[PDB]
């Protein structure tokens, strides 16, 4: 179906222990394809998917050049942010940046995004029109004034509507086997006594791709959302994902309880039962 | 493949 | 400063079967800041040849990492993941439970 390309950047200051740690990764949907780490020896943007390996030396040289330019930008940001917030030289702080584009089923531009965080909280974000900014506090207002005066939004919009979508389509084509696939979850439920009066029912979804999934428990058709323990969707390590949902029920009531699985790989949503 | 910025 | 606690999960890639090679995973997600110590344990001892994913993050800005190693499950061997982070007042051990 639909697709996304996203770059993620994390810079962490390390005061009196050298320069900040910078890590960049790029994803198409839930498949990583590149990385850069400022502490690594290579000092190169590196391949992390088989279908990006075919990119020639101009790609590798230019992507390394650009990622190093992003790293320098964040080095400056960390100093500026400490000034904006009247913070001391002492403590470690974190800047995060994410940008990228979505396309539909037909691979045409759906939407673009470009967002910053400082110390885990929204700082400034490009709005959906790609023409204006949401600044989360007074310090991010200062950035907004500067980014408006410099016409930063216009430069981002041209990238997100053009280059971003251009490279996404290219990746979807070259890595079609990996990227344009759907692996439906293999589903089952497990049952284990916790005492002589209660049992854990755990609904499992395995070996699925993409990561987006919904798992829910119903009792006599009623959602059991506050009684459900739902783990974060986790990577198997082979390019697929896993998730579970559990409820603890009275022994004897198992047949009231059903697990409900939705995933784009399923021809229909599944209902799993204890009878 | 990456984007031509400081806060 | 915002701090978010790592949610830690320890699990095998494939259903475990004694004598059959597999991959042991410790996935830590939902955490902030990014400084974190994650070790896989085998009968209480640190496994040496452990790899991890590149630092990435979710829509809410919280970080995630996968740590992993090849292993062959047996009857007697006990596996665990040990995590320290600013949010944890001491290292947290999560034991591998194959019967989940």
């Amino acid at each position: 179906g639909s697709h996304s390309m996203r770059y993620f950047f994390t810079s962490v200051s390390r005061p009196g222990r050298g320069e900040p740690r910078f890590i960049a990764v790029g994803y198409v949907d839930d498949t990583q394809f590149v990385r850069f780490d400022s502490d690594a020896a290579s000092q190169r943007m590196e391949p992390r998917a088989p279908w990006i390996e075919q990119e020639g030396p101009e790609y590798w040289d230019g992507e390394t050049r650009k990622v190093k330019a992003h790293s320098q930008t964040h080095r400056v940001d960390l100093g500026t942010l400490r000034g904006y917030y009247n913070q001391s030289e002492a403590g470690s702080h974190t800047v995060q940046r994410m940008y990228g584009c979505d396309v539909g089923s037909d691979w045409r531009f759906l939407r673009g995004y470009h967002q910053y965080a400082y110390d885990g909280k929204d700082y400034i974000a490009l709005k959906e029109d790609l023409r204006s900014w949401t600044a989360a506090d007074m310090a991010a207002q200062t950035t907004k004034h500067k980014w408006e005066a410099a016409h930063v939004a216009e430069q981002l919009r041209a990238y997100l509507e053009g280059t971003c979508v251009e490279w996404l389509r290219r990746y979807l084509e070259n890595g079609k086997e990996t990227l344009q696939r759907t692996d439906a979850p293999k589903t089952h439920m497990t049952h284990h006594a916790v005492s002589d009066h209660e049992a854990t029912l755990r609904c499992w979804a395995l070996s699925f791709y993409p990561a987006e999934i919904t798992l829910t428990w119903q009792r006599d058709g009623e959602d059991q959302t506050q009684d459900t323990e739902l783990v974060e969707t986790r990577p198997a390590g082979d390019g697929t994902f896993q998730k579970w949902a559990a409820v603890v029920v009275p022994s004897g009531q198992e047949q009231r309880y059903t697990c409900h699985v939705q995933h784009e790989g399923l021809p229909k949503p599944l209902t799993l039962r204890w009878e | 493949x990456l984007a031509x910025l400081t806060v | 400063m915002i701090q978010r606690t790592p949610k830690i999960q320890v699990y095998s890639r494939h259903p475990a079967e004694n004598g059959k090679s597999n991959f042991l995973n410790c996935y830590v997600s939902g955490f902030h800041p990014s400084d974190i110590e994650v070790d896989l344990l085998k009968n209480g001892e640190r496994i040496e040849k452990v790899e991890h994913s590149d630092l990435s993050f979710s829509k809410d800005w919280s970080f995630y990492l996968l740590y992993y190693t090849e292993f062959t499950p047996t009857e007697k061997d006990e596996y665990a993941c040990r995590v320290n982070h600013v949010t944890l007042s001491q290292p947290k051990i999560v034991k591998w439970d194959r019967d989940m």
